[PDB]
């Protein structure tokens, strides 16, 4: 139904929320019998429609010229870094940071647990052939980066339907959060100086 | 004291359930006004300050079926409205 701004706009009238409310209640009336023609042209001046849109959008694969091979290249962004990691479709199992391996480039165990969550979501472990580029931030920053370019260039190799459940795992939606800016008269953002009763 | 015994404020639960039947002796003497009484009587109340909670209880008593009254007789016309929007 219109909102109350587009029945103020459809009579030129100030309107009330009340008088708002009656009026759409009354064509709940009307739609609550059998519709005429002129009785559904009369309810259509007060209707409108709505778009709705959710898919992941889906990068059409691109096959390099070299090898004759597929790959898909993805670019996730995290907290002050960002990463970029090509995906090659037929893999040893190669993991490749910024040109070094990727035990080496995240001693940190945890990390290496972060990435490996796309390719164990989608039992891909051993399948697929990786290169990464990554910068900026701290290392679970990076990390986390490279979770979201990898598993944006594994849905170029995935059916359709496991697309569905990375999002509901979350793997595909950016993190939101990042650091709050000191405000002045404070201490952290939140933290205030110390408050004084006398 | 000089009246048989058990046959006043009797209740004998029945099926084996005590707190049913216990219920049904408390609603006993509360509809008699017996708990009222008990507690009123733990002090005492003096002439006057009893005739104030009479008059209270009573004025009060008025309203309240008043009240009631115009409640269940004003109760039909609380069915969904015919004219509406009109
Ligand atoms: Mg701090
Ligand atoms: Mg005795
Ligand atoms: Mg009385």
């Amino acid at each position: 139904w219109l909102i109350k701004e587009e029945l103020e706009e459809m009579l030129v009238e100030k309107l009330s929320d009340q008088d708002y409310a009656q009026f759409i209640r009354l064509l709940e009336r009307l739609s609550a019998l059998p519709c005429g023609a002129t009785e559904e042209d009369f309810v259509n001046r007060f209707r409108r429609s709505i778009p709705x849109x959710x898919x992941x959008x889906x990068x059409x694969x691109x096959x390099x010229x070299x090898x004759g091979m597929a790959f898909s290249r993805g670019e996730g962004k995290r907290k002050t870094a960002k990463a970029e990691v090509v995906v090659y479709g037929q893999g040893s199992g190669r993991i490749d940071v910024n040109g070094v391996d990727y035990l080496l480039y995240f001693p940190v165990t945890q990390d290496r647990e972060q990435l490996m969550f796309p390719l164990h979501f989608l039992d891909r472990l051993g399948k697929h052939d990786m290169t990464c580029a990554v910068s900026g931030g701290g290392r679970s920053a990076q990390a986390g980066a490279v979770r979201l370019a990898m598993a944006r260039a594994l849905c170029s190799f995935v059916t359709e339907d496991e697309v569905e459940w990375m999002r509901q795992a979350g793997l595909l939606t950016a993190d939101p959060r990042v650091r709050e800016r000191k405000k002045p008269g404070q201490e952290g953002a939140r933290r205030k100086f110390t408050w004084k009763k006398r | 004291a000089n009246h048989l015994k058990f046959i006043a404020r009797t209740v004998m639960v029945q099926e084996g359930n005590v707190e049913g039947a216990y219920r049904t002796l408390n609603r006993i003497l509360t509809m008699d006004g017996l708990i009222e009484d008990i507690k009123r009587r733990r002090y005492y109340e003096k002439p006057c300050r009893r005739r104030q909670r009479e008059s209270y209880e009573t004025c009060r008593r008025i309203y309240n079926m008043e009240m009631a009254r115009k409640i269940n007789f004003l109760m039909r016309k609380n069915r969904a409205d015919p004219w509406q929007g009109c």
